[PDB]
């Protein structure tokens, strides 16, 4: 499994230039496609997502009606037109590998990003309270989040994910629906809480486990990420 | 020495059947007098799983009782998602005679094999997200008719050449064989404890077998033509055994002779598949009536007829807790009940 | 999160009505006989080559077809003949073991099986009497094993209502239609009118074999159409 | 009296029949989809075609909604048209079936079905739907209209081409399909008795019956058309006939096929 | 000889199985009785469980 980004560099404002993720190792046709964006400064927040066959299109507030995603299934290739760019899109962007059916796991999958720079000339919020933890390996140290309204639906599943983002590398999947562990996850990770508040739990921490911690919420779209909780050592 | 042989086997089978005889000091129907009945059962269609091409052969629950697997002689393999009426996977298979259906306790893998004499192994659950073959099993030289799973590596399997047999699924070879039979072997059925099963065959013989050890411990006869459905009673004492005789039988471990007969007068047609309900109360037969009848189990009498299927019932299960009948039958249609 | 399990649910289903009409677009044949039988044959003429069972996918007349033989069973066919409802028809092989227990009693006793079936009752079987070169070389060594494992052939004349070859010797001709009739004596005898037989003098090296089995098959489909709306 | 009965008699029993066909999940078959849409063509005849005609015979004139003479008369026209062509439809359907059965899947496709079906209810709806709201029906009309009372008003090269577009060409298209039919049910006879009659009687009936009940009728169009001199009661004995052909229909088509057999004793045992 | 030896396989499991230890039909008629009364509440199919904890309605 594999995804590879291209197509980016200095883009003049108003100007265009297509992103372009090459999918390898597994079955494009049946995975559900995200674009994520994170900002040099910022944390991560959704683009645009596509479902398999080509059915659905959702896209975000601050996305729409400037963008076009597109898939070619017998390439194994996305696309994502990128239209009248501001400054604010100066972003590295993920391609985001999902499927969707009952227990199965989305969001698995992350590229490596390219860096598109940009040069001069109602809805859910995550409230991550913590922003910077300095932990110790061995401390287990437990982080906490918040969201605006209750994420538990009528069917009795709840919809929270969790990512850990290292230093160079792309935030991996840990735990999905709150409760889950993902696979190639070790069992030191685990997540508890009611609809509205969240706690995700690491025990006996080790070296490999600092970076930045994310949310998101599957209730309705549009996805919302959270603010991001850095472990220090 | 054939006629010595022979005369001290027909002896043995004497002692048998009058130690059989010696320990039989009451009948079942006698002493379930002071049991209330249960009256009618009504039970209505819930969910109709449309979407199969052909006629449905085999079924099996997930342990989960919610995921489902079902097989059909079209020759694709659909994974069920009964409460949504959602199809999860579709498998394809090589060939399109499939005869049995199994599904893993951990939801890993799902067996199937037919004519073929194949027993292939699908993985769910892998990284590329298309449902590809785990391991072609190819030891058996008749046709594969059941198969259960024990763990994520061992299953056993029933075939028609007089032979069950162990199997696992790491190395790819036979770790025990089961040759005690004298007919073709049509289903087995798996004990909640896990290291017993019984099997019935086509010569009106029911073995229970050792897992562990590899042998066979008892021999139950009492029906008059073929086997075609057994199934295990909740506690794994006591199990019950359908035929072409039109009669479920009731046999058990313990005592080693025949417990109750389930039959009545109307019905000339043989059973298909039989499985009981969490509290052992109800057992669920299949028919070729076009429907399935709900005998109780300790007074044998008639407390209910599922009666939805246009055409004849394979296969049957009941959920792990006990919350839903599932009924395939060759109109290709799969009824979950109440 | 649930919508696009509904949208996947709705991309199998749609798979599954693609392959629908793959499915009911396809006559299934059933190949039986023995391997005194002709069948290694049919593999290098009606296009077999491109396991217990040899399934064969293969198409004439832009006509999807699909035949299947089951290898090496037991004596009691009972249990997996339940398989083959859904048929459309039996293509019986039958060796000629005659004029060279028996083989060729076997077969009968094998047809007598088949053909009072309980499962197999509105399924008609296409018979292939094989190896007619057989019948005729070993005529004029002068065996007469017919005369001696049969005692119903003295007895037995040409039928009038039979169409023979000219340019050929009468007891060769006596030798085909002794065996024709005596298949034919086991579906004539059942009366249900049902399902029919239909007797073919194949030869091993025969191209035609695979039009009989198409003209015959057509006739099946006639016979179910026709009774469908109380025609024959 | 009995007119209503009959009105009550095929609204019960075509729709009877349409939910047969459409709860059974063995009759959804492409051959079916034709006997759908003669079966909703005569409910529809049954709906809103017979109980304007027992309104015009139980007081003997119109006595509310003359305005809607014209579409009265435009949805008989539309009915017994795409009576007849549903009836031809069901005939070709045989004749795709019956003579060619390994190259049916191949040729009838269900939306080629449900093409002809909707060629079949537009050409009739067209036929119909365009001379009796633009007025094309009458051209140099001798036949003088009465007050107060509804006749259909048709002149003579306006009868010929209609009565040919919705009757003359199905009845050769059926009557060559079905000869034919019966030329293959005896030579298939011939083949099944010489190795190994009812089609004669269940389309003769099924023949003998479309005739009686429609060849007069129009036999007294043509007769009313370019003649004269017959009294307008034989007419509406003979359009009462026409109407009573989607009374003795359903009783008698599925009565010879053997699935809606069996479907009538599960349902209705 | 082949049936020979069959015929002592099968001597030999008819005593593996002619000494097995058997007790009454009625014990265990009463133990099958005493489970099925135990486990009552428990099945779902024996008492109609209404559509607030039925997953199927
Ligand atoms: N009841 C209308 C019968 C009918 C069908 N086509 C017609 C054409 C002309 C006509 O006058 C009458 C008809």
């Amino acid at each position: 499994v594999q995804l590879v980004e291209s197509g980016g560099g200095l883009v003049q404002p108003g100007g265009s230039r297509k992103l372009s993720c090459s999918a390898s190792g597994f079955a494009f046709s049946s995975f559900g496609m995200h674009w994520v964006r994170q900002a040099p400064e910022k944390g991560l927040e959704w683009v645009a997502y596509i479902s398999s066959g080509s059915g659905t299109i959702y896209y975000a507030d601050t996305v729409k009606g400037r963008f076009t995603i597109s898939r070619d299934d017998p390439k194994n290739t996305l696309f994502l037109q990128m239209t009248s760019l501001r400054s604010e899109d100066t972003a590295m962007y993920y391609c985001v590998r999902s499927i969707y059916y009952y227990g199965s796991s989305p969001f698995d999958f992350w590229g490596q990003g390219t860096t598109l720079t940009v040069s001069s000339g109602s809805d859910i919020v995550m409230t991550q309270a913590t922003s910077s933890v300095p932990v110790t390996p061995g401390e287990s140290v437990s982080i906490s989040c918040r969201s605006s309204k209750s994420l538990l639906h009528s069917n009795g599943n709840t919809y929270l994910y969790w990512f850990l983002q290292r230093p160079g590398q792309s935030p991996q999947l840990l735990i999905y629906r709150m409760s889950n562990l993902a696979s190639g996850v070790p069992d030191r990770f685990s997540g508890s809480g009611s609809g509205t508040a969240f706690t995700l739990t690491i025990s006996r921490l080790e070296a490999e486990d600092v970076g930045v911690y994310y949310c998101m919420q599957h209730l309705e779209y549009p996805l919302t990420f959270g603010a991001g909780t850095k472990l220090e050592l | 020495e054939l006629d010595q042989l022979r005369q001290e086997a027909e002896q043995l089978k004497n002692q048998i059947r009058d130690a059989r005889k010696a320990c039989a000091d009451a009948t079942l129907s006698q002493i379930t007098n002071n049991i209330d009945p249960v009256g009618r059962i009504q039970m209505r269609t819930r969910r109709t799983l449309r979407g199969h091409l052909a006629k449905i052969y085999a079924m099996h629950w997930g342990t989960d009782s919610r995921l489902l697997v079902s097989a059909s002689q079209d020759g694709k393999l659909i994974i069920w998602d009964s409460y949504t009426t959602n199809k999860v996977h579709a498998i394809p298979l090589r060939s399109s005679w499939v005869m049995t259906c199994a599904y893993a306790p951990s939801g890993n893998y799902v067996a199937c094999g037919g004519l073929d004499n194949i027993c292939s192994i699908y993985n769910l659950k892998t990284r590329e997200g298309n449902v590809r073959v785990s391991r072609e099993l190819a030891g058996h030289t008749g046709y594969l008719s059941c198969c259960r799973f024990l763990d994520d590596n061992q299953i056993v399997t029933s075939s028609g050449d007089t032979t069950c047999a162990l199997w696992d699924i790491e190395t790819g070879q036979q770790t025990t064989t089961f040759t005690g039979h004298t007919g073709d072997v049509m289903s087995l059925s798996l004990a909640p404890d896990t290291r017993l099963f019984v099997s019935g065959a086509c010569d009106a013989s029911a073995k229970l077998w050792d897992v562990r050890e590899g042998m066979c411990r008892q021999t139950f006869t009492g029906h008059e033509s073929d086997i075609n459905a057994i199934c295990f009673f909740p506690n794994g004492n006591a199990f019950a055994t359908g035929s072409d005789d039109a009669t479920c039988r009731l046999f058990d471990l313990r005592a080693d002779q025949e417990l109750m007969t389930y039959s009545h007068d109307n019905i000339i047609c043989g059973i298909t598949s039989v499985s009981f309900s969490k509290s052992g109360r109800l057992l669920l037969a299949g028919y070729d009536d076009f429907n399935c009848n709900v005998w109780d189990a300790l007074k044998a009498d008639r407390a209910g007829v599922l009666a939805g299927h246009d055409n004849r019932v394979s296969c049957l299960g009941v959920t792990d807790d006990g919350m839903a009948v599932a009924t395939g039958s060759w109109d290709s249609f799969l009824k979950i009940w109440n | 999160e649930d919508k696009a399990a509904v949208e996947r649910s709705k991309m199998i289903e749609k798979q599954l009505q693609k392959d629908k009409q793959v499915y009911r677009a396809t006559h299934r044949l059933l190949l039986l006989g023995a391997g005194e039988s002709g069948k290694s044959t049919i593999v290098k003429q009606m296009r077999i080559l491109h396991s217990g069972i040899f399934e064969t996918k293969f198409q004439v007349d832009k006509v999807n077809f699909h035949m299947f033989d089951v290898g090496g069973q037991r004596d009691e066919r009972r249990k997996w003949i339940q398989c083959f409802n859904d048929v459309t028809a039996i293509i019986f092989v039958v060796a000629s073991s005659s004029y060279n227990t028996n083989r060729l009693q076997e077969a009968l006793n094998l047809f007598k099986s088949i053909w009072n079936n309980r499962w197999l009752r509105t399924i008609s079987v296409i018979l292939f009497l094989n190896k007619q070169d057989l019948l005729a070389e070993k005529v004029l060594a002068g065996k007469s094993k017919i005369e001696d494992y049969f005692p119903e052939f003295a007895r037995y004349t040409t039928p009038e209502d039979a169409t023979p070859e000219p340019g050929e010797d009468p007891r060769v001709t006596r030798a085909k239609y002794f065996i024709r009739d005596e298949f034919l004596r086991i579906s004539t005898a059942s009366g249900d009118g049902r399902h029919y037989c239909y007797p073919h003098f194949t030869c091993a090296v025969d191209t035609e074999n695979i039009r009989r089995v198409f003209n015959d098959c057509r006739d099946i489909i006639q016979r179910m159409h026709l009774r469908q709306y109380e025609l024959l | 009296a009995a007119l209503c009965v009959v009105i009550a008699l095929t609204a019960a029993a075509n729709s009877l029949l349409i939910a047969l066909i459409c709860t059974q999940p063995a009759l959804r078959n492409t051959s079916n989809f034709f006997l759908v849409s003669l079966f909703t063509s005569d409910l529809m005849v049954g709906l809103v075609v017979m109980p304007p005609a027992m309104l015009n015979a139980l007081y003997g004139r119109w006595v509310l909604a003359r305005g809607l003479c014209l579409l009265w008369t435009a949805f008989d026209v539309m009915c017994c048209s795409a009576s007849i062509l549903n009836l031809c439809l069901i005939s070709l359907d045989r004749y795709l079936l019956i003579l060619s059965p390994l190259r049916y899947k191949l040729r009838m496709t269900p939306l080629r079905a449900l093409a002809l079906v909707l060629g079949a209810w537009s050409l009739a709806a067209l036929a119909s739907f365009l001379p009796l709201l633009l007025g094309w029906h009458e051209l140099g009309h001798a036949r003088p209209p009465v007050p107060g009372q509804c006749r259909l008003l048709a002149s003579l090269p306006f009868v010929l081409v209609a009565s040919g577009l919705t009757f003359f060409l199905p009845s050769g298209a059926i009557c060559f399909t079905y000869c034919r039919i019966l030329l293959a049910a005896r030579k298939q006879a011939v083949q099944v008795a010489s190795l190994t009659l009812k089609a004669s009687l269940t389309l003769g009936i099924l023949l003998g019956m479309f005739f009686v009940t429609w060849l007069p009728f129009f036999v007294a169009n043509i007769v009313q058309a370019v003649c004269d001199c017959i009294s307008p009661g034989l007419f509406d004995v003979l359009t009462w006939l026409g109407y009573c052909n989607s009374t003795m229909n359903p009783i008698i088509y599925p009565l010879f096929m053997r699935d809606f057999k069996r479907a009538l004793g599960r349902f209705l045992p | 000889t082949a049936s020979i030896a069959q015929a002592r396989k099968l001597v030999e499991q008819l005593k593996m199985e002619a000494n097995i230890d058997r007790i009454k039909v009625s014990k265990a008629a009463a133990d099958l009785m005493a489970y099925c009364e135990a486990h009552a509440k428990e099945d779902p199919l024996l008492t109609p469980v209404p559509a607030s904890e039925n997953p199927f309605r």
